[PDB]
This record gives C-alpha cells, sequence and structure tokens, in this order.
C-alpha cells in the first residue's frame, strides 16, 4: 500500500496475502479435488 | 564347548560397544495407516513425511 | 502406482568417418525437457 | 510338551551367614527370632528400596513401626526373611546436637555391593559381608561397626552408579557442621568417610546468615556434587561442588511459587513468567548420567537437559507431593506420592500419566480377581516397588483371611494404558446401522 | 471487508499452535462467529486473536 | 487317520465333533433316525449308513468335510440376556443374565459352558467377535453368573433413535435401596418417555459399568441391574449422545448367535517327500532325519506363544531337537531334527 | 498360567530334601574323583583333575488345577526338558578383575 | 559470514519477524542452546552444485 500525507515512515506498507488459504476456502465452497495422490521425481536441477 | 556363531535370540541388543571409528546401523520399517497422506503433501520432488 | 525410468544417450561412433568436425557440430546443441502428469487440475500443487 | 513361559530368577551369593558349633547356618547380622504379623503392615507407609543398581546381591528394607527389624532378601524378593538386628541400641546423645524422640526403627537402609549401611536415631552402622570371589577373607566384618561417632547424622543418601571401581554413600548432618556433608567411599570391603567441602562451609559462599543441606547427588563421573541448600529466609538453591578442584558455583535458584499454565504441558522457566499464590516445596533431586538428565521433585517436576535451562512439567498436580521416585535407567520412571498413588513418566515426551488410581487398574484388578489369582486381594497395602530388567515390580501385602502374606507382583503399565477406556470415538455408519468406532491415536499402524 | 494475518510468511509452519489475527474494517460491526472448536479473545472487538 | 477327525454320536441324536489332540469340541448337528451309523472313508468324507440308505452328503467339496450330511450348522447359543461391556478398544465382556427367584435345577440353560471357547458370536444387525475366554462367577456379581472375554472384529450395531425414543435425553443413574439402580430421564419431554417394549435392554457408556433395564416404575424412570457394581461409589450424569442402547434380548426374537469360525492358519512345506498327511520315516543307528514347516497366520497371531504344540509318543527311544523362530509378518518357522 | 519353581540344594542332599538351602559355600569341593575313576571306557584321562561345585538347581513347575507331581510326570512322559541360561555380572572393581 | 540461530514465530520478538534483528532475543537464545544440547547443527547446502 502506498499513500502520501504521512510521516514518511509509513508511505509504503507491506502486508502479506495468504493466497493458498483463500484458494482452499473457495475450493471448499466449490468441491474440486486432485486426481492423483502424489507425483515424485528426482530432477533436482535445471541445467544438465 | 564354546559357541562362536549361533542362531540364538534375535531382536535388538541391550548394550553396544564401540572402539575408534566403528559404527552400526538400524532399520526401522514403519507401516502407516490407511489414509495418512493426502494429495496436499506432494509439493516438490519428494513428499514430506515430517 | 506407476514408476518410469528414462535414460538419455547418444549412439554415434566417430572412427573412420569423414568430416569429423562437421559431424561433431551436427550432433551438438541444447534441448529442453519437461515432466508432468497426464491430467491435472486445481488443488494440485505440483511444480512441473 | 506343555508350554511354560520363560522366567528369570536371581541366584546371588549371600555373604552374611555363618555356622555354629553344631554346624547349623545362622545369620551374622541379626537373629531370626521374629514372626511376621499383620500389625507390621496395617499402618506403615511405603518406603524406597536403595541399592547399587546392577551389582547388589542383597536387598534390605527398613522402616518398620517401632522395631529394629529389617526385611532381608537374597535373590530379588522371590523369598525373604525378617531379621531382628543385633544393634546394641546404646545412647551417646548429649547437648552437642539436638535431642529428638527415640525410635527403635531402622532408617535409610542401603545395600551396596559387599556392604550394607543402616541408620537408627542419628547413628550410622555398617556391615561388610565376607565374599571370597570378590576380595580377601579378612576384609569381612564380625559385627556392626559404627561410623562417624562424633557427628549427628540427619540423613543418608545413596549413589546408584559407581566410578573408579568403588561405591559411594552420602551423609547429611545436623546440629554440628551444618554446611558440610560426608562422602563415604567403599573399596574392596574397606569403608572410609571424608569431610568433603574442606575447611570452609558452603554457607559462607552463599546468601543468608547460615545454610542447611537437604539432599545431595554425587556424580562419580566428572566428580561433581549437586546439592539442595535452604537458607535462613526460606528460598532454595541448587548448587554444585567439584571434588577434584575445591570450587563451588551456584547453579539455580528455585522459585518461591509455582508457575501457571492453563493448557500448556511444558513450560520453559524463563525470567518472564507468572506465578500463582501457593508455595513451592522442593524435596529431592535425581541425576541420570546415561542421558545427562536432571530431575527436581517435590510439589512439582522440574526437568533439565543441561544445567542452565529448566522445564516445568505441568501435568503433575500441585496438591500432590512426591514421596520418592524410581528409575529403570532405560527411559521409564515411577513416581510415588504420599497418598500411595503412582505416576509414570517416559523420557521421550512431556506427559506424566496416573496409573494406579485409574480405569485401567480397575479393569485389570477386577479381571485378576475373576481369574482366581493368588496375588490380588480386596484389602492390600503397598510396601515398596522397584524395577527389574525394565519390568516394574511392587512388593505388597495381602490382608485377606487365610492368605495374609507378602508377595512381589508385576505392574504391567502397557496393559493399564491399553485398558484406559474413556477415549475419543465416533458414531460411524456401517452396514446400514450405527456403531461406536474409536479414533486411532497412534500416528503409525505398525513398527 | 475483513481479513486475517498469521505470524509466519511460510505456510509449512501453519498448524494448531498458531495464532490468527482477525481484523475487520467497517462502520457496522456486531461480533464474530466461530465454531465450538475455536476460541477468540474478546469476541466483541474488531481486532482479535 | 486322514484329517484326524473324531465324531461321537450321543443319544437324542446329537453329534459331537473334534480333531485329535485338540482340547475343544463343536456340535455338528442332530439326527433323529432309528438305526444309523457313521463311516469315514480313506479320503476323509463322512457317510451315513442305514438299510437302503448310504448317504454321502448334500454338498461336497474338494476335501474331506465332516459336515456334508447336515444341512445348516447349528446355533450354539442359548436363550438369555447378554449384557455387553467394553474393557478396551478391541476387547469386550458379555455377561449372561440369570434371573432371580428361579429354580436351581434348571440353572444350566442360562450359563456359558466350555463349548463356546474358540467360537464366534455374531449379531443380526451387524458385527462379529471371537470368544477367547469363559469365566464363571456365581457369587460376586448379582444377576450375572457367566461371562465371555471376546475380541472385536466388526464393531456391532447400536440401537436407533426411532425404535427407542429415550436416547434424546440426559440420563442420571443413582443407587437405589437394596441392590437396584434408578435410571432417571432428566429431560421431561412427553415425546421421549420410556416405552414398555424397552425392557431387557442394555444401556452402556464406554468407560463405566453397563446396566440391564429390568423394570419400568414411571414414565421417565427405570430400575436396572449393574454389571460389576463395585466401581461406582458416586452418582452419575450423562449427556444426549454419550450413552447407547443395545438389544441382545430374547423378547421379540433373539438376534445373536454363536458358531464356529473359519480356518485361520496355513501350513507351507516347500520340501517334497513330506507333502503327504501320513508319513513313515525310517532311521538306522546314528542317522538323523529333519523336517521344516512354515505357518502363515491369516488373522491375529499368538506373538509370544508359539502356535504349535508338539508331543512325542515314546521319548525313550528317540531324541528330538526343535528350533522355532517368528518373523515380522508373524510367520512362524520351525524345524525338527530326530535321531 | 503354569510357572517355574527353582530352589537350591546341597551336593549331599540332592534327593533327600526338596526344601531350600542357602548359598553359603563359595569354593568348589572335591567329592567327585571316585566317580571319575570308574569311567574306564569314556574319554577321561587320569591326568586331568575334577572337583565339583556345591549346590544344585532343582526345578519343577506348577500350574493351577493340578498337582505338581503328576504335572512333572506328564512333562517327562511327553518329552519336555528344561533349558537353563546363566549370565554372570561383572564386579565394580575393574582394577582387580576384568570386565568380561 | 552468516550467523544462524533458531527462532519460534509464536514467541519471538517483533524484530525477528520483519527480518531486521541483529542479535537473538532471550527466547531464541534459550531455544537455540537447548537444541544444541540435543545435538542440532545447521549446514548450508548449495543447490546448483
Ligand atoms: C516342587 O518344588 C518345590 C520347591 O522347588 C517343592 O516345594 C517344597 O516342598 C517341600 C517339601 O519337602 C517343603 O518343605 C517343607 O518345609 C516346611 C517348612 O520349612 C517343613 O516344616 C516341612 O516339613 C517341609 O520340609 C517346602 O516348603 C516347599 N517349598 C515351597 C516354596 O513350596 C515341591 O515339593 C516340589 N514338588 C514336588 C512334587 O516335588
Ligand atoms: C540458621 O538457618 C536455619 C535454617 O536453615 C534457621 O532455622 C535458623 O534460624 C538460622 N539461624 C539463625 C541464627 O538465624
Ligand atoms: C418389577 O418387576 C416385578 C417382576 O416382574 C413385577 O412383578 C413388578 O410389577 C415390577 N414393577 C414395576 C414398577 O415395574
Amino acid at each position: 500500500y502506498y499513500n502520501e500525507n504521512l510521516d514518511e515512515k509509513y508511505q509504503l506498507q507491506t502486508q502479506p496475502y495468504p493466497l493458498i488459504l483463500e484458494l482452499q476456502s473457495i475450493n471448499k465452497d466449490l468441491g474440486d479435488w486432485c486426481p492423483y495422490l502424489a507425483f515424485q521425481h528426482n530432477i533436482h536441477s535445471q541445467f544438465y | 564347548q564354546k559357541l562362536y556363531n549361533m542362531s540364538g535370540d534375535y531382536g535388538i541388543p541391550d548394550l553396544f560397544f564401540l572402539d575408534k571409528g566403528n559404527w552400526f546401523t538400524i532399520t526401522v520399517v514403519l507401516l502407516s495407516h490407511q489414509d495418512t497422506f493426502t494429495s496436499s503433501d506432494s509439493q516438490g520432488p519428494t513428499i514430506n513425511v515430517d | 502406482t506407476k514408476t518410469m525410468i528414462t535414460r538419455f544417450f547418444q549412439t554415434t561412433n566417430y572412427e573412420l568417418v569423414d568430416n569429423y568436425y562437421q559431424l561433431q557440430k551436427e550432433n551438438t546443441g541444447l534441448m529442453l525437457l519437461q515432466f508432468r502428469p497426464s491430467e491435472f487440475s486445481r488443488t494440485c500443487l505440483t511444480a512441473k | 510338551g506343555p508350554f511354560v513361559s520363560k522366567k528369570r530368577f536371581y541366584v546371588n551369593m549371600n555373604g552374611f551367614l555363618k555356622r555354629d558349633a553344631s554346624g547349623k547356618s545362622l545369620f551374622a547380622i541379626g537373629y531370626e527370632s521374629l514372626v511376621l504379623k499383620s500389625s507390621h503392615f496395617r499402618l506403615s507407609k511405603s518406603r524406597p528400596l536403595w541399592y547399587t543398581v546392577n551389582h547388589a546381591p542383597v536387598f534390605i528394607l527398613g522402616g518398620f513401626y517401632d522395631e529394629k527389624s529389617i526385611l532381608f532378601s537374597d535373590s530379588n524378593f522371590q523369598d525373604y526373611v525378617l531379621l531382628e538386628l543385633s544393634i546394641d541400641s546404646c545412647w551417646v546423645g548429649s547437648f552437642y546436637c539436638p535431642i529428638l524422640g527415640f525410635s527403635a526403627t531402622i532408617h535409610d537402609a542401603i545395600a551396596t555391593e559387599s556392604t550394607l549401611f543402616i541408620r537408627q536415631n542419628q547413628l550410622v552402622y555398617y556391615f561388610t559381608g565376607t565374599y571370597i570371589t570378590l576380595f580377601d577373607k579378612s576384609h569381612g566384618s564380625s559385627r556392626w561397626v559404627r561410623v562417624l561417632p562424633s557427628e549427628c547424622i540427619k540423613r543418608l543418601c545413596p549413589v546408584y552408579a559407581s566410578g573408579n571401581g568403588s561405591e559411594y554413600v552420602l551423609a547429611l548432618t545436623t546440629g554440628k557442621n551444618e554446611g558440610y556433608i560426608h562422602i563415604g567411599t567403599i573399596t574392596d570391603g574397606l569403608v572410609s568417610f571424608e569431610m568433603v567441602p574442606d575447611g570452609w562451609s558452603v554457607c559462607e559462599k552463599l546468601p543468608g546468615k547460615n545454610c542447611s543441606i537437604d539432599w545431595a547427588t554425587y556424580i562419580a563421573d566428572e566428580r561433581n556434587l549437586l546439592l539442595l541448600v535452604k537458607i535462613d529466609s526460606g528460598q532454595f538453591y541448587l548448587v554444585n561442588f567439584n571434588t577434584e578442584f575445591k570450587t563451588l558455583n551456584i547453579l539455580y535458584k528455585i522459585p518461591e511459587f509455582i508457575p501457571e499454565a492453563k493448557e500448556l504441558d511444558f513450560l520453559v522457566l524463563l525470567d518472564t513468567v507468572t506465578y500463582t499464590n501457593t508455595p513451592m516445596t522442593p524435596k529431592g533431586l535425581f541425576f541420570n548420567t546415561l542421558n545427562n538428565m536432571l530431575y527436581i521433585w517435590g510439589n512439582f517436576i522440574l526437568q533439565s537437559y543441561n544445567r542452565e535451562e529448566f522445564i516445568f512439567l505441568a501435568d503433575f498436580p500441585k496438591e500432590s507431593t512426591i514421596k520418592y521416585m524410581v528409575n529403570s535407567f532405560k527411559g521409564q520412571m515411577a513416581v510415588v506420592t504420599e497418598n500411595e498413588e503412582i505416576w509414570y513418566f517416559l523420557e521421550g515426551g512431556y506427559d506424566v500419566y496416573q496409573v494406579v488410581p485409574s480405569q485401567g487398574w480397575e479393569t485389570y484388578h477386577n479381571l485378576q480377581k475373576m481369574q482366581k489369582s493368588s496375588f490380588h486381594s480386596e484389602d492390600e497395602s503397598l510396601v515398596s516397588l522397584f524395577f527389574e530388567d525394565g519390568k516394574l515390580f511392587q512388593l505388597v501385602y495381602l490382608f485377606d483371611v487365610g492368605k495374609e502374606r507378602l508377595v512381589k507382583r508385576l505392574l504391567p503399565v502397557g496393559t493399564l494404558m491399553e485398558y484406559n477406556l474413556p477415549k475419543p470415538f465416533t458414531v460411524v455408519n456401517q452396514g446400514n446401522y450405527q456403531a461406536i468406532s474409536f479414533t486411532h491415536t497412534c500416528p503409525f499402524k505398525e513398527i | 471487508l475483513w481479513r486475517y494475518y498469521i505470524n509466519s510468511q511460510d505456510y509449512s509452519i501453519f498448524s494448531t499452535r498458531s495464532s490468527i489475527k482477525l481484523e475487520y474494517e467497517g462502520n457496522s460491526f456486531v461480533s464474530w462467529k466461530i465454531p465450538e472448536s475455536c476460541k477468540v479473545e474478546n469476541t466483541t472487538s474488531p481486532k482479535t486473536t | 487317520f486322514y484329517t484326524s477327525d473324531i465324531v461321537f454320536i450321543v443319544e437324542d441324536g446329537r453329534i459331537l465333533t473334534t480333531k485329535a489332540g485338540l482340547t475343544t469340541y463343536s456340535e455338528l448337528g442332530i439326527l433323529k433316525d432309528a438305526i444309523f451309523t457313521l463311516y469315514y472313508d480313506q479320503l476323509g468324507y463322512i457317510h451315513k449308513l442305514t438299510p437302503e440308505n448310504f448317504d454321502a452328503g448334500s454338498k461336497l467339496l474338494g476335501h474331506g468335510n465332516s459336515g456334508s450330511i447336515f444341512g445348516k450348522r447349528p446355533d450354539l447359543g442359548f436363550e438369555a440376556i447378554l449384557v455387553p461391556q467394553y474393557i478396551s478398544t478391541n476387547e469386550m465382556y458379555f455377561f449372561a443374565h440369570v434371573p432371580l427367584t428361579m429354580p436351581t435345577n434348571i440353572q444350566w440353560k442360562k450359563r456359558f459352558k466350555t463349548i463356546h471357547l474358540g467360537k464366534t458370536i455374531e449379531f443380526s444387525k451387524t458385527g462379529l467377535a471371537n470368544i477367547k475366554n469363559v469365566y464363571m462367577h456365581k457369587t460376586e456379581p448379582v444377576g450375572f453368573q457367566t461371562s465371555i472375554h471376546t475380541e472385536i472384529i466388526v464393531p456391532f450395531g447400536i440401537e436407533n433413535s426411532k425404535d427407542s425414543p429415550c436416547l434424546l435425553s440426559d440420563l442420571e443413574i443413582t443407587y437405589s435401596g437394596k441392590l437396584y439402580y434408578t435410571i432417571k430421564l432428566l429431560s421431561k419431554n412427553p415425546l421421549h418417555e420410556l416405552k414398555s417394549t424397552d425392557v431387557e435392554k442394555s444401556v452402556l457408556i464406554p468407560g463405566y459399568s453397563s446396566f440391564l433395564i429390568m423394570n419400568i416404575t414411571d414414565k421417565w424412570t427405570a430400575s436396572a441391574l449393574a454389571t460389576m457394581p463395585q466401581a461406582i461409589k458416586s452418582n452419575l450424569k450423562f449427556l444426549t449422545g454419550s450413552w447407547f442402547l443395545y438389544n441382545f434380548g430374547t423378547a421379540g426374537g433373539r438376534k445373536w448367535s454363536i458358531s464356529t469360525r473359519q480356518c485361520n492358519y496355513w501350513i507351507q512345506q516347500d520340501s517334497l517327500d513330506f507333502m503327504s498327511l501320513n508319513l513313515v520315516k525310517y532311521i538306522d543307528v546314528g542317522n538323523t532325519i529333519d523336517f521344516q514347516f512354515k505357518i502363515i497366520p491369516k488373522a491375529m497371531s499368538t506373538f509370544p506363544i508359539p502356535p504349535v504344540s508338539m508331543v512325542v509318543g515314546n521319548p525313550g527311544l528317540v531324541e528330538v531337537k526343535t528350533q522355532g523362530v517368528f518373523d515380522l509378518n508373524e510367520n512362524y518357522y520351525l524345524d525338527i531334527h530326530v535321531s | 498360567h503354569c510357572t517355574w519353581l527353582l530352589v537350591l540344594n546341597k551336593f549331599e542332599k540332592v534327593g533327600l530334601h526338596l526344601s531350600k538351602d542357602r548359598f553359603q559355600d563359595h569354593e568348589p569341593i572335591d567329592t567327585v574323583a571316585k566317580v571319575f575313576q570308574k569311567l574306564t571306557d569314556s574319554p577321561i584321562d587320569p591326568s586331568e583333575n575334577y572337583l565339583s561345585f556345591p549346590y544344585y538347581l532343582q526345578i519343577n513347575f506348577s500350574c493351577p488345577g493340578q498337582n505338581i507331581e503328576e504335572l512333572a510326570r506328564k512333562g517327562h512322559l511327553m518329552g519336555m526338558k528344561p533349558m537353563v541360561q546363566i549370565n554372570y555380572m561383572y564386579s565394580v572393581n575393574f582394577y582387580r578383575w576384568e570386565m568380561e | 559470514i552468516v550467523t544462524i540461530w533458531v527462532y519460534d514465530p509464536e514467541s519471538a520478538s517483533t524484530e525477528e519477524l520483519i527480518w531486521t534483528a541483529k542479535k537473538p532475543s532471550l527466547s531464541s537464545r534459550v531455544l537455540t542452546k537447548q537444541m544444541n544440547t540435543l545435538g542440532q547443527r545447521p549446514f548450508i547446502f548449495t543447490v546448483e552444485k
């Protein structure tokens, strides 16, 4: 959040956003689900 | 006589003796419940069990 | 449970051939791979 | 053939016997001229069983009502005997220490390997048995030898472990040498006591006009000596004395009031806490050198990993005071209070479970009484309890008519924990009907 | 318009020992509505835990 | 000798069965014929012999079953009141109710006997348990003389709210005068009440004693007897959804039965020349013979106790050395050397 | 169910008494040489010297509902034999004895 | 040079939560040495190599 007319110490205030929890609340309202239990691999890198 | 290798009692031993760099290992096999893990546990390359 | 193991290799022999440097150049370069499940939807948090 | 369960017995060497002129075996420590009555156990309370852990061949239990008798047992109380001691019962008390009411009972019976110590009315006696597979024949004693003749002993404390091939005992004094305690060494059948804190008393290096020692544990490893000190006002200090060096350092200051925690199970005693109004009463301490664990007990349970930060285990109620505690040295601990109620602690968590007054004990007691057992009666009085290879035994007295007798008996804590019936459950729907399905509390099915 | 804050940016810490700060902005406000499992400190205030 | 079965024919036509070495028995069935005899052939099948009647069995399997001739396996349970009680999550007590002021000579109709040891108890609603011990106690608990310690497999069906409307209320159990127990319904709604058909029912709460509702003295008050009444010493109070009703009574039709269980053990033998059920082995002087068996348990297994008891007929001419170990999946391996 | 019973006997009172004798002798005694002089067809050389411990361990078992003697008779007649394992504990003085 | 200590988000200071702290607080220090007594030590593991 940005707002002028303040004491110069609060003109830029940062607040987190728990997107995962909001998405899970929406999904509980809706009722979708993941088709697989798990998907594992061993690609621990990006450039081989 | 004196027994050196026997098929006696098994299981864990009570007491261990170590001498300058020797080691030992144990294996714990855990049998989990029916639905302990859900699909939210698969976040990356391995499911976290902690 | 389905478990897949895949191996990447080349099968070229460079003995007794002509244009060794040209053949070497023709079998070099970059390529990109990605791994993903068959069908997936929301509520599935797997980074591909 | 038929199946008979595996059993373990102890066949240890008795060293306190002798033979008369007719060739009949007698006891060297006392006369077997007393017959067990039911008035021995009707009013007495339970007492601890003190011995060196894996090395004592003889078990002795003292603390009867008004007699100089002890319960003597070779083996592990599979059989016992009641010996009236041969103590001269002389009196040498005078004004040098305060005079208290005489009591012919035997207090603080300790049985170290090859030597057993007793206390009776501020006097300490020891007897050294003759063992040939341990040491020389001439080291054994012919009668009870009185140690510390010029000192008035208020308490005797045990050392469970052993270091440098020797055993140790502790004596806390009163009247004279208030800040000093005595450390007694047993080596090869020879005992010798030492005035440990040297010339200066420990009250000088500690706040208050004068100080009193209440309890002590001697760590033979590291040569440390941890001790509880009360001061003139009433605050308690846990302090440490080194034996190799001659130094002394304050380790902790016990709070006056217990901390409060409405729903927390463990509380780290920081410098910012909230106190209740009821006072604290530290009674004793216990050090385990296998896991470097320190316990302070009394009206509470304090647990320390190092000797700097302490944890209050809040499951123990503040209205119960721990009379004593025993340890299996394998991760389990039994706490016995003054109402004869028993609690169980496991070192892997932070919970203390009541076992003896409980539903599981009621179910187990009823099931034993309906299987026509011979160890269980409707009227019983706990005499003592101890550990044996990880199994918690208790020696108890059965008061029922026709079978008034002292028996040792298992206390299976796993069965009691399984039989504790009030547990979470759900009214599940199965087979187009309903059922009581108990929710699983363990995190894993099998190991 | 209301929201909730938690003390950790990581959500692999989020469990039953965490605290959730509920904040409401608006002219009209009566109370909070929670299940019987959860408790709220000072259930009439707009900024609560 | 094949299948090691034993059958006794007792007058009134009952047939008792067992296997050799076993210390229990079952009841195969009944047969009211005038003259008959029973015959086991080489393969283990059982025949009934009568003039112009050589019957082999209605249903025939691959192996030599001993109950082919009988139609349906009999119910081994009697007609009495069974009051249950939890002792753990998977263990249960059933108490048998002998009524008061009733004759001594006819007592045996309302008691658990030794036949029921090793059987299973089944409920018509749902549920199934296996009997593992039978206790007799004629004096200390009043109204109950025998009980069975069983292990729960399928966790039984509880009583509905439509058939019994007292469940939607708060209970209060107080000690009555001589030995009864007054059960009062705190909620005085005239919709709930206590119906007259709710007699000979068991009210239980998991964690306390169970009660058998014997008399109804009011529209919201019953009088009941208590199983193990020695652990109350107080007054009790419960909530709406914390206590449950069970109908194990004989009124309106008894709905519980006792019958034999299915096979629970497998014996694996990978070595040939030992697969026969009958074996004769010779040994000369000095020479020894050894054999090894595997036991796979299909159900809960005896972990400390080995599941095989072995006896030797004449031990004075033979020397038998046995080794036996368990496993993780609870398989049991044993080997025997004989000289 | 059925449980073991173990008692201590003297060397000269093996069958005469079934009561308890206490562990009072800590040296081995030499009343066994005459028996070993008669083992002429056994691999017992006269040069080696034998002498016995005092005391025996006497074992039976008891199981409720039956008496001890017929239980022992049945156990013998069915092939049963007790197996005994003795473990010794080392002393505190490791400066005079070894830890083994 | 990196300095590492352990902290609990429920009972840490306000500075340790906005990533502005320079010295561990009382709770963080006590928890850190209690974890060290049980034998816990951190290490930094590079990802690309
Ligand atoms: C099975 O073993 C037990 C012990 O290992 C035997 O029990 C013991 O039997 C003897 C009988 O000779 C009992 O001795 C009696 O002692 C009293 C008092 O000392 C004495 O007055 C009697 O004259 C007699 O000597 C002994 O008390 C008893 N011990 C126990 C613990 O019960 C038992 O006899 C053995 N069974 C068989 C069939 O041999
Ligand atoms: C010495 O300390 C004890 C308590 O340890 C106290 O009772 C006594 O009054 C003290 N002596 C003096 C002179 O204050
Ligand atoms: C109590 O039970 C007896 C015996 O069946 C019966 O005669 C009596 O009427 C009952 N009384 C009540 C109030 O149910």
